[PDB]
């Protein structure tokens, strides 16, 4: 009889291309493929089939996609492959039995899906809220420097292409729509960096200005990383800048709620 | 030690007709389950794997059916060639267990027996021994009588019945009757008789001789 | 196309040894499991052996209480299976075959005999059974032990027609045994029926004149 490398269950994401169901018998003896036959059902019907005497991969239509690779059978990899599209609607327990001369086994692994959209929610939840809390502070400024046209023609539609960006953002699943949403963000939050400098100098202005600029570009070239592909472990340096640069925003509203105010 | 149970044991069917041969096993093996054949003076061939799975040059007329434990050999048009042995073995359990077996006999119309006698070889003679030989060749159904008469005083218990396999292409049998005296016995008596009974013959055969005519 | 070829079968003394070989032909041998199954005079089949094709793991049943050991020699294309302390239990048939998995035997051999006695070998005695449009000829095959003897015609070249008989356990614990044939008996002066007893056990071979008596 048969004994595996026992594995409880296996978790895919959207951005999980190709997906694998281990199956690892740990005394294989066989010394050719002729002598292996490998059955892979799911929820009681026959998903895959490898006749080793003939080596037929046989498959239903409803699976079209899958496969084990052969030339690591003997070794006792029974691991089965498929792509993403037919894994997402076959979610439940894969049955693995392997079938050599003598002895057989079987093994049960759960195959389960989780949805964490592109990024993870605490990370999602932080890009958002610092360059909405950012604009907003310079809405502040903007008030109480009013009370130029030009910086409240520019300040609607950064208020706006933010709110736009902001909910073109954190949708579905990695979309273009998220990929531009955050670009939107990104962008909106890069003509705030000149619409914050659009006071008029301090020796506090050219500070909170080159520290907002080296945190901005860090935060592009710091998301230039992230656009590519699903599943992006570069996620700190956007929310890094995006922080540096509220932070500089709010040194701006106060240290200006100073100056009107104080001669 | 799983058991392998066929049913039925034995079978006779007219060619053209479809058949089933059942086998149980004594625990669940899935659809790991092997069909063979075996023609008398012949050695196995294997039919199916894996329950259903049709091997390379087997009759499109076999295919084989079920899983778990009760499986099916179906012959939709049996054919005379078809007469034989066919075992069912699993796939899976301990050991490579084979079924019992089931027997296909072929039925056919009733064929009269062609009925020929011989008598002793010289040879064997001066060996010290007589031995009057009998044959009804190629006849339907497999049951014959025959009787031994010498010098129409009929003989008991110095005779031996063989009977042939039945034929795969005539679906026929063929049966010898060895009748065994001494020399001396031998001697004593004239006549040698051969009387054949069979359900295609209107009236007993009689085949006979008088020693050395 | 594939061809399987057993041997080595014979008469054996009761607790004697055999070494049985597998000759295979048609196929890469190394590449298949190849396995033993023996067919008791019952009638019934016994899976006796298994081994892979690398030779490495062998597997018998519990049945044979370890008394067969398979081997294969990959380079001379040889299966053998070496069976000790035999038994009356024993006697059968012995089966090669190619092995895929689940151990479906895609491919048996012919077959060899093996006997196991008390009883020491006794040869056939083989007389003519003389014919007198079809004629009817054969041999008695007479006394002889242990089993099976085997009957070709005129070198196996006459086959159409021949009926070789099941052999009957007589009253002395020998065998006895007919095979005949009809034949066109306009033939018989200008055709020559002869009849090839051979029983191994015994090292008989008879070639017997069959002729119409004088
Ligand atoms: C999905 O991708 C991750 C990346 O590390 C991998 O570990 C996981 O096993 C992949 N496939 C499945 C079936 O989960
Ligand atoms: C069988 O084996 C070869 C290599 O051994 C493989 O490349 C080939 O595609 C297989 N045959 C089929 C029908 O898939
Ligand atoms: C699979 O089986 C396990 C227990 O063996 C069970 O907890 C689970 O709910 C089953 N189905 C799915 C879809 O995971
Ligand atoms: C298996 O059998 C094939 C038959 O062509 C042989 O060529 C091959 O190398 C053998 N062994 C393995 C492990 O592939």
């Amino acid at each position: 009889q048969l004994l595996f490398n026992k594995t409880k269950s296996v978790e895919f994401t959207f951005c999980n291309d190709t997906v694998v169901i281990p199956c690892f018998v740990t005394n294989m003896e066989a010394q050719n493929t002729t002598e292996v036959y490998v059955k892979w059902k799911f929820k009681g019907r026959d998903i895959y089939t490898f006749d080793g005497a003939l080596n037929k991969s046989t498959v239903p239509t409803d699976f079209s996609s899958a496969k084990i690779e052969v030339s690591q059978l003997l070794k006792g990899d029974a691991s089965l492959k498929m792509d993403k599209s037919d894994a997402v609607s076959h979610t439940g327990n894969y049955t693995c039995e392997v079938t050599e001369l003598t002895r057989e086994g079987e093994t049960i692994i759960e195959l389960k899906y989780r949805v964490v959209s592109w990024f993870s929610p605490n990370e999602n939840i932080l890009i958002v809220i610092f360059p909405i809390f950012a604009i907003l502070l310079f809405w502040g400024q903007f008030g109480i420097k009013t009370l130029t046209i030009a910086l409240l023609v520019a300040g609607l539609v950064i208020t706006v292409i933010v709110i736009v960006g902001a909910i073109l953002f954190v949708p579905g699943e990695y979309s273009l729509k998220n990929a531009t949403g955050l670009g939107l963000i990104v962008t909106s939050t890069g003509i705030l960096i000149l619409l914050h400098y659009y006071v008029f100098l301090t020796s506090f202005v050219i500070a909170i200005l080159v520290i907002q600029v080296i945190a901005y570009i860090l935060a592009v070239v710091g998301l230039s990383l992230c656009i590519a592909a699903c599943i992006p472990m570069h996620g700190p340096l956007l929310i890094s800048g995006l922080s540096i640069l509220a932070l500089a925003q709010l040194l701006g509203l106060v240290y200006m709620k100073f100056v009107a105010s104080n001669q | 030690d799983i058991v392998m149970t066929q049913s039925p044991a034995t079978l006779s069917v007219t060619p053209g007709d479809r058949v089933s041969l059942s086998c149980r096993a004594s625990q669940t093996i899935s659809d790991y389950l092997h069909w063979y054949q075996q023609k008398s003076h012949e050695s196995p061939r294997l039919l199916i794997k894996f329950a259903s799975q049709s091997i390379s040059g087997i009759p499109s007329r076999f295919s084989g059916s079920g899983s778990g434990s009760d499986f099916t050999l179906s012959i939709n048009s049996v054919e005379p060639e078809d007469v034989g042995v066919y075992y069912c073995q699993n796939g899976h359990g301990f050991p490579r267990t084979f079924g019992g077996g089931t027997k296909l006999e072929i039925k056919r119309t009733v064929a009269a027996p062609s009925v020929f006698i011989f008598p002793p070889s010289d040879e064997q003679l001066k060996s010290g021994t007589a031995s009057v030989v009998c044959l009804l060749n190629n006849f339907y159904p497999r049951e014959a009588k025959v009787q031994w008469k010498v010098d129409n005083a009929l003989q008991s218990g110095n005779s031996q019945e063989s009977v042939t396999e039945q034929d795969s292409k005539d679906s026929t049998y063929s049966l010898s009757s060895t009748l065994t005296l001494s020399k001396a016995d031998y001697e004593k008596h004239k006549v040698y008789a051969c009387e054949v009974t069979h359900q295609g013959l209107s009236s007993p055969v009689t085949k006979s001789f008088n020693r050395g005519e | 196309e594939v061809k399987l070829v057993e041997s080595g079968g014979d008469l054996v003394k009761p607790g004697g040894s055999l070494k049985l070989s597998c000759a295979a032909s048609g196929f890469t041998f190394s590449g298949y499991g190849m396995s033993w199954v023996r067919q008791t005079p019952d009638k019934r089949l016994e899976w006796v052996a298994t081994i892979t094709s690398g030779g490495t793991y062998t597997y018998y049943p519990d049945s044979v209480k370890g008394r067969f050991t398979i081997s294969r020699d990959n380079a001379k294309n040889t299966l053998y299976l070496q069976i000790d302390s035999l038994k009356s239990e024993d006697t059968a048939i012995y089966f090669c075959a190619r092995s895929l998995a689940g151990n479906a035997m895609d491919y048996w051999g012919q077959g060899t005999s093996v006997t196991v006695s008390s009883a020491s070998t006794k040869g056939p005695s083989v007389f003519p059974l003389a014919p007198s449009g079809t004629a009817a000829l054969g041999c008695l095959v007479k006394d002889y032990f242990p089993e099976p003897v085997t009957v070709s015609w005129n070198s196996g070249a006459l086959t159409s027609g021949v009926h070789t008989f099941p052999a009957v356990l007589q009253s002395s614990g020998l065998y006895s045994l007919s095979s005949v044939v009809t034949v066109p008996s306009s033939s018989l002066g200008t055709q020559t029926y002869i009849c090839n007893v051979n029983h191994k056990p015994s090292n008989t071979k008879v070639d017997k004149k069959v002729e119409p008596k004088s």
